[PDB]
DNA sequence: TTTTTTTTTTT
């Protein structure tokens, strides 16, 4: 097609890229921020690789959303990192982590795409370096200003090593300076450092909400461009806490439909952790994943019921209420149609973590003979998962997420520390495709 | 407490109230070196915490960004309250023989360092300075021969430990001052406080500012949006009312 | 100095 005929920091990238292939071995990550256009220059190298005919690319999406749209709008196929890596928990009382059963040769895959290279966290980190081999060559896309991961047990810089100049030398992508667009010049000086302000062409850009009564203005305004309508897809607000989001949702929910419910039949709801349809196996069951974390569901029937739990060990079974929500896919994936249990009440959710302390305080040190039964452990807590409505979600669990209109709420931040609160940003930024309001 | 860190404090009652005697050092190096005095802002929020020193301890009021954002918007009138919740906080700082320590008696006859307050400092100037005309020439108190132990006294008023009731005493010679041994006994007791006056303090300033940031967002002046900081309160407290509003 | 006095978020 067009081939070579692009930008200085378009057409300087692939000749490096060739370059790491072709000049010994070696890996880059590429800052590509957005509007820089880096995914049409993919797109070009996606078309230029096919000539040499090399087979030892993957294509790698940390996430699984990312990776539809990804062979959605290419058409090719793309696989769960999970998969590739075949990392599998390890059932301990006090932690738990996915690991990968063994160090892969990775002999087929000669050369390493990866996708948000920002994401993967170095304790990780150390350990995919000697699964790779020195054959295959890592490309990684990913912004500086991409948000960081959240590591409770460390608080540090924590700079993915991606971005850290020893582990290999890398190149950043220049940007389209000037245009006849408000928000990305906007967007310019929020990559720069300045305070959002609001810009405006032909009545569409970023727009603030100012006074005493701005919110409630912002909130008629808010009012005004959403109205009744039931496709958000294209309306995503966005803030970090979810105890906000929790008090949004029980207004919000009155509001479309004439409901005081805290639930209400037919709602569509967004996974925050996979699917998995777990059997009893030896080791760890790998089992089979059925809704991906961020797969798009429509709730089939709805209703709040109670279950009994008793653990073997325990006297009785222990009643606790919940919703019991059946969902059927929505969206592209493969169809399912299936039924959860679902705990929605804070009384409740403190007498779920008490329980499970009761149960924590007695299997660690349990000895009647026999082993443990963790088969009842994980059977009454997997049978519950943790989701939540469409509206709203975390700067974190917006991150991706492309829409038409984003609605933005900036208070709670402050406890964040500063760099992130232009990684949110950024990222912010990039959810709205077509427009911005900001209060 | 306080003794693992190496420093005495006092067996609060109680009440609160402690009583105690001591003796205090000199200085460990000639001609030098007899006290110490340090410089801390201090302050919590956001539950993020910051307990670090200042380089304007030695004037350097520039290697400091707890130092710089107070001069760009003058907080001190600018916003008084924030100013007092994260101004520099002054610590003087001496090795001291105790004496005698009914809280812990175990605590008598041996040396520490310590930290205090300012109100202390004046009157530790006030008692160091005195004229010739009230007969009673100034007198130091670390004096082999001339210099007087002190006991402090301390009781709570609305959650503050008052000192106001503090007097002083007469001179004193120290027992068993002509021995070498005693004294060197003693010796090894006094600690250098130069020590911690030294290359000790973060050259990078770079460093600092970043732990800040991580600690609070917002409070940038070229920037502008601690006004937004400013008008972040209300959204909160709006947020409450139109909670209801359902 | 009376004491590290708030967030969730990933498989
Ligand atoms: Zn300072």
């Amino acid at each position: 097609m067009t081939f070579d005929d692009l930008t200085e920091g378009q057409k300087n990238a692939f000749n490096i890229v060739m370059k790491a292939i072709k000049e010994k071995k070696h890996h880059v990550t590429i800052n590509g921020p957005a509007g820089t256009g880096a995914t049409t220059l993919t797109k070009f190298i996606i078309e230029a690789l096919i000539s040499t005919g090399e087979t030892g690319i993957i294509l790698a999406a940390p996430t699984h959303a990312a990776k539809k749209i990804l062979s959605k709008l290419s058409g090719k196929e793309a696989s769960t990192i999970h998969s590739i890596l075949k990392i599998n928990p390890v059932t301990y009382e006090e932690n738990v982590l996915f690991e990968q059963k063994e160090v892969p040769d990775l002999a087929k895959c000669r050369v390493l795409i990866c996708d948000e290279v920002s994401m993967y966290d170095r304790k990780l980190f150390k350990i995919l370096l000697s699964t790779i081999p020195p054959w295959c060559t890592i490309i990684g896309i990913g912004d500086n200003k991409q948000i960081r991961p959240v590591d409770p047990g460390e608080n540090t810089a924590y700079i993915s090593p991606f971005f850290t100049h020893k582990d290999f030398y890398q190149c950043e992508l220049t940007e389209v300076k000037r245009s006849n667009a408000p928000i990305i010049d906007v967007a310019t000086d929020v990559r720069n450092g300045k305070w959002i302000y609001d810009k405006v062409v032909d009545g569409h850009g970023v727009r603030g909400f100012t006074g005493d009564t701005a919110l409630r203005d912002f909130m008629v305004n808010y009012f005004s461009i959403v109205k009744s309508l039931d496709d958000l897809f294209e309306n995503r607000v966005m803030a970090f806490t979810n105890k906000s989001v929790d008090k949004l949702n029980s207004i919000i929910r009155k509001k479309i439909f004439e409901t005081d419910k805290d639930f209400i039949v037919g709602e569509i709801i967004v996974m925050q952790e996979p699917l998995f349809k777990t059997y009893k196996i030896d080791g760890k069951p790998v089992s089979e994943i059925i809704f991906n974390n961020g797969q798009l569901v429509r709730i089939i029937e709805a209703e709040y019921t109670s279950t009994f739990v008793k653990a073997r060990g325990v006297p009785g079974e222990y009643l606790i209420r919940h919703w019991d929500l059946t969902v059927e896919t929505y969206g592209d994936d493969e169809y399912y149609r299936e039924k959860i249990k679902i705990i929605s009440s804070d009384e409740e959710l403190y007498k779920f973590n008490l329980f499970l302390g009761k149960t924590a305080e007695t299997y660690k040190n349990w000895n009647k003979g026999g082993k443990a039964p963790w088969s009842d452990f994980w059977d009454a807590k997997s049978q519950f998962s943790k989701v939540k409505a469409l509206p709203a979600s975390t700067f974190h669990k917006a991150q991706g997420m492309s829409v038409d209109r984003a609605f933005i709420y900036t208070p709670c931040i402050h406890y964040a520390d500063v760099e992130l609160a232009q990684q949110l940003l950024y990222v912010g930024v990039t959810r709205g495709r077509y427009d911005v309001f900001y209060v | 407490s306080s003794e693992d860190k190496g420093e005495w404090k006092l067996k609060l009652d109680n009440a609160g109230n402690g009583q105690a005697v001591i003796r205090f050092l000199p200085s460990k190096n000639d001609e030098q070196a007899p006290f110490a005095i340090l410089v801390n802002h201090g302050f919590k929020k956001n539950g993020k915490w910051y307990i670090e020193t200042c380089s304007s301890t030695h004037g350097d009021y520039d290697s400091c960004p707890v130092c710089q954002y107070i001069s760009k918007n003058d907080l001190y009138n600018t916003d008084n309250k924030e100013y007092s919740l994260v101004k520099r906080k002054t610590s003087y700082w001496a090795n001291i023989l105790v004496v005698k320590d009914p809280a812990a008696p175990e605590n008598e006859g041996k040396v520490f360092k310590y930290r205090f307050g300012k109100k202390i400092w004046d009157k530790i100037n006030a008692m160091i300075a005195v004229d010739v005309e009230m007969g009673e020439t100034p007198v130091d108190v670390t004096c082999p021969w001339e210099g007087a132990n002190f006991v402090l006294k301390v009781k709570q008023v609305s959650g503050f430990s008052n000192y106001d009731e503090s007097k002083f005493l007469n001179q004193s010679a120290i027992p068993n001052i002509d021995d070498e041994s005693f004294q060197k006994e003693l010796f090894e007791q006094m600690v250098d406080l130069s020590e911690m006056t030294s290359k000790d303090k973060f050259k990078s300033f770079e460093e600092l500012n970043t732990k800040f940031g991580q600690v609070m967002g917002t409070a940038v002046m070229g920037g502008a949006a601690a006004t937004a900081a400013k008008k972040a309160d209300k959204v909160a407290d709006d947020l409450d009312a139109f909670n209801v509003d359902d």
